[PDB]
RNA sequence: CCAUCAUUAAGUUGGGCACUCUAAGUUGACUGCCGGUGACAAACCGGAGGAAGGUGGGGAUGACGUCAAAUCAUCAUGCCC
């Protein structure tokens, strides 16, 4: 059993799979606490399968790609959310109402020319 | 759009340790220059000294300390010209939450010790014991807005 | 305001290229051979009702397509001047093979012709407002939809320059569907240079 | 109250550099009682007609522009300082109207009048529908009495005679 | 209105955007709102029949400039000077209209044959 | 045909407050009376608003 | 680009795994769809429907015109030298 979902946020793609077992993540073939830096946002990263209560059910073992640590995280909780709707397909409203299953809504904004960087206009003296 | 109407205020994510929204909002205000981890580690080492110098867990102590910080009257200036132009106005509940967090951090940065390991926790136990520096400017607002009470 | 030229929006969006070759290595020098023979074709033809040219290059057989609102004048008398052009065009570059020419109907609805033939109605110095109105009234008479044209500097012979435009018809300069064609000529009147723009549509 | 002076094709002297600050400078120093600003003086010669003088003094809210197209660069500033002194008084009396004496501190039944008129009951139904009104009061054409056609809670019509 | 209803009974209707379908139909009803009775009329009239010169004073002013003869129902608060062919009758009752505007509508039918 | 049932009433002089009282004591949405001080025929009615309106005829 | 095969120095090699990913040619979001009491007058307000929701985010595009605004040193040319 391999329920393989994908997930994107902030220029960082994250594809997951779901092998049965218990809750244990193997992001880039290594431990999460030695890969994700400070362990705070991991309990916010466990929010999507919290509402389906499949804690001791699924090992995931993500292969992540690109971005940063808050771009790799917040993309595997969106990663397994596309995979949780092929594990519990009737539980789509439990994830739609609370968070995870929305999107990659927003990335960095374009630097316009004639300007310092990304909508921050430069200082002028004489008003 | 602050003249089409009001801006839609957005949701935050509560802390994992204390399971509190109020802790994460304290993380974001002590987050100087976008550094999330290097400021969150300091708060996670600025309530252990709280729980060392008092037996109670700090999630009780935090919401007990900020109640000696959060004022109930403030001053909004109305352009009346030659009048006092300082109307004592009560505080909305959203600004009631925020402005206590502001005074708690802005006077934690002006103590004798250098580490915010114990710059923060000293002012919390002062605010837990209704004393210190962030408490005494609430009384300064309660000696300013409560002195010009002719504009209720 | 600062209206940019209407072709520049649409090059590739709703139009195509006046040069359609490719060269990865040595892109620079054989790009100069284009505007060598964009100056040179504009030298000896000297308003032979030429609207614009196209250049395509492939395997040292480099093509040149000219439109020539008066066709046959570049050809000559049964392939005379078209062969008299390749006697110099094949010397300024190496090959210049397969020089040819196609024809266009509606000789003065292409905007390169419309700007040019009334700019040459200014060296004789006669009634610039009618020189405007000759172009507008004839435009949708011949089958156009929207017409717009102006003359900018030393207007009428005076000192202070004044723009003077005349318009009717749908000229959607901001709509990206529109096949707007403009042109700019350099009509001298021996008291400066008059500038004249046009805008045709369909 | 500096003077970034610069002349288009005119060499600036030093006799101008004392005549400016006495008139452009000092007569606006006692205006704007908290001053920190920079002036700008252009002198643009035109060989065909004359010179011109442009003096721009920006401030907190409203700037101060004036122009003279004279050729005398000493008599023209006698008119620039005249236009400058007028514009400051416009600015100050705009903001010196602070002195304004401002001292701080049942069921209504709307009547709709109608004039009673004689008609058929069918006519009263027609006119009542043309307004969507649930009540129409008229004098009956044949009976002569005051009649009220109304729409019941039934949705059917009822007729009252008063 | 002789063209826009022809425009959607044939093709050139599937390729259009679904909101341009709306304004081509939002134009279509608003034509037959005001010009619905002038659907098949292509020339000037030769007589005009008004129910009230007060509320329809824009029509009567156009009538006297064209020298078109005019007939109308007038009563109190009506000027009979601009009407050439005067019908004094009530105006704020339905049967006063309907049992009087029908015979004038009937007046042309036996003028045909 | 449509049959409109007539309810005959005899017009009487009273205050507007009195007309409200009497109209409520029947639950009627319309009460017509002659105004005590103005002398004119008045109709108190309940609007679609739920508020009262007063018509003078 | 390597879940399932391993001889992983990782050759990401053998097969091709082509599946996901990525890289490019196209289907789709508009007040289409409901409810308000809100009366029809469009909107607004609150839902659901999709990943996306109210000109989605951003770019390009700058009306008539104002300033003898700025370049005769990118060029081009009237006049003067």
């Amino acid at each position: 059993v391999e329920y393989r979902g994908t997930g994107r946020r902030k220029n960082s793609v994250a594809r997951v799979r779901l092998v049965p077992g218990e809750g244990n993540i193997t992001v880039n073939n290594r431990d999460v606490r030695e890969y994700l830096p400070f362990e705070s946002l991991i309990l916010d990263l466990n929010q999507p399968f919290d509402v389906t209560e499949t804690k001791g059910n699924y090992d995931v073992l993500v292969n992540v790609h690109g971005g940063g640590f808050t771009g790799q995280a917040q993309a595997i909780r969106h990663g397994i959310a596309r995979a949780l709707l092929e594990a519990d397909p009737e539980y789509r409203g439990s994830l739609k109402r609370a968070g995870l299953l929305t999107r990659d809504p927003r990335m960095k904004e374009r630097k316009k020319p004639g300007l310092k960087a990304a909508r921050r206009s430069p200082q002028f003296s004489k008003r | 759009m602050p003249r089409k109407g009001s801006v839609p205020k957005r949701d935050v994510l509560p802390d994992p340790i204390h399971n509190s929204k109020l802790v994460t909002k304290l993380i974001n205000k002590i987050m100087l220059d976008g550094k999330r981890g290097t400021a969150q580690r300091i708060l996670y080492s600025a309530f252990d000294l709280v729980e060392q110098r008092s037996g109670r867990d700090a999630l009780e102590v935090f919401e007990e300390a900020i109640n000696n910080i959060m004022p109930v009257l403030e001053v909004k200036a109305r352009r009346v010209g030659g009048s006092n132009y300082q109307v004592p106005v009560e505080v909305r509940p959203e600004r009631r939450t925020t402005l206590g967090l502001r005074w708690l951090v802005n006077y934690a940065r002006l103590r004798g010790e250098k580490t915010m390991e114990d710059r923060l926790a000293n002012e919390i136990l002062d605010a837990a014991n209704n004393t210190g520096g962030a408490v005494k400017k609430r009384e300064d607002t309660h000696k300013m807005a409560e002195a010009n009470k002719a504009f209720a | 305001g600062q209206k940019i030229n209407p072709i520049g929006l649409r090059v590739g969006i709703i139009r195509d290229w006046e040069a359609k070759w490719y060269a990865e290595k040595d892109f620079a020098s054989l790009l100069h051979e284009d505007l060598k023979i964009r100056k040179f074709i504009d030298n000896e033809l000297k308003e032979a009702s030429v609207s614009h040219v196209e250049i395509e290059r492939a395997a040292n057989r480099i093509n040149i397509a000219i439109h020539t609102g008066k066709p046959g004048m570049v050809i000559g008398k049964g392939g005379s001047e078209i062969e008299k052009l390749r006697n110099k065009l094949n010397a300024l570059t190496d090959k210049k093979v397969h020089i040819n020419v196609i024809e266009i109907k509606k000789v003065d609805l292409d905007a390169r012709l419309v700007a040019e033939n009334i700019a040459r109605q200014l060296e004789n110095r006669a009634s610039f407002r009618r020189v405007q109105k000759q172009a507008i009234t004839r435009a949708m008479k011949l089958g156009a939809k929207g017409i717009k044209t102006q003359v900018s500097g030393r207007l009428g012979g005076a000192d202070i320059a004044r723009a003077e435009q005349y318009s009717e018809g749908t000229v959607p300069l901001h709509t990206l569907r529109a096949d707007i064609d403009y042109a700019h000529a350099e009509a001298d009147t021996t008291y400066g240079k008059l500038g004249v723009k046009v805008w045709i549509y369909r | 109250i500096r003077f970034e002076i610069h002349g288009d094709n005119l060499t600036i002297t030093d006799a101008i550099r004392n005549y400016i600050e006495e008139k452009i400078g000092k007569l606006e120093r006692y205006f704007n009682d908290v001053p920190n600003a920079v002036a700008h003086v252009k002198v643009k010669t035109y060989s065909n007609s004359a010179t011109k003088i442009e003096v721009t003094i920006p401030l907190k809210n409203v700037t101060l522009r004036a122009e003279e197209r004279n050729d005398d660069l000493y008599a023209g500033i006698d008119l620039i300082n005249n236009k400058l002194e007028r514009q400051v008084r416009k600015y100050k009396t705009r903001i010196n109207r602070k002195s304004r004496d401002r001292g701080d501190q049942i069921e209504i039944i709307r009547s709709k009048e109608f004039s009673l008129k004689p008609m058929d009951s069918e006519e009263a139904v027609l006119q009542m529908n043309l307004l969507g009104h649930d009540f129409f009061v008229f004098t009956d054409r044949e009976t002569d009495g005051t009649s009220i056609v109304y729409r019941r809670k039934d949705g059917k019509y009822g007729l009252i005679q008063t | 209105i002789s063209e826009i209803e022809k425009m959607e009974e044939d093709g050139l209707f599937e390729v259009l955007p679904k909101k341009e379908v709306v304004e081509l139909k939002k134009e279509y009803d608003r034509l037959i709102k005001f010009l619905g009775g002038i659907r098949d009329m292509k020339s000037m009239p030769q007589a005009l029949f008004v129910v009230d010169p007060r509320k329809e004073r824009n029509a009567i002013a156009e009538a006297r400039k064209l020298n078109i003869p005019i007939v109308g129902i007038v009563d109190t608060n009506c000027d009979p000077d601009e009407i050439d062919y005067v019908i004094p009758a009530n105006d704020d009752a339905i049967r006063a209209v309907k049992l009087l505007t029908a015979k004038m509508a009937d007046a042309i039918l036996e003028g045909q044959q």
